[PDB]
């Protein structure tokens, strides 16, 4: 809802599928520490549910 | 090093990615220090000693 | 001369009951401006998100 799910990135190793699936607007490019990654982060569907 | 300056286990600082997809192509931190210079370049020796 | 900084270990960083009280208490215990400082630049950041 009012977000960018799919973003087409620069040419990928396999040239037939070069899409980036970003669930709820998370540009997950870095490695994840599960304690300090989701601090201060939200999206449009989750705010309009609260 | 691209998987070390981005695995943030303290509070996450901001990061602005470059246009390409090369490693160490970003600007990290609050004062936005350029991280492109630490890539190897054998005609100048830009990252390492010398 | 002796400043202090919070630990890294999860389980207490994910505990919302400990993390909420330790933000309220921390503003009444330490001095973080003016002349001297008991905290670190990084620790006092985690006591505002708390």
């Amino acid at each position: 809802w009012a977000t960018i799910d799919v973003e087409y990135r620069e040419p990928a190793p396999y040239v037939h599928a070069q899409r980036y699936i970003r669930y709820c607007g998370i540009d997950s490019r870095e490695l994840i520490n599960p304690t300090t990654y989701g601090i201060g982060m939200t999206y449009h569907c989750y705010n309009e549910m609260l | 090093l691209n998987d070390y300056l981005l695995y943030m286990y303290n509070t996450r600082v901001q990061v602005n990615y470059g246009p390409t997809g090369e490693p160490l192509d970003f600007q990290i931190g609050r004062n936005q220090y350029d991280c492109n210079v630490f890539r190897a370049d054998f005609a100048t020796g830009t990252g390492y000693n010398g | 001369q002796i400043i202090l900084d919070l630990k890294i270990d999860p389980g207490e960083r994910m505990d919302p009951a400990v993390r909420m009280v330790a933000g309220v208490v921390g503003h009444l215990l330490f001095t973080a401006g003016g002349r001297f400082t008991n905290l670190t630049q990084n620790m006092a950041r985690q006591l505002d998100i708390a």
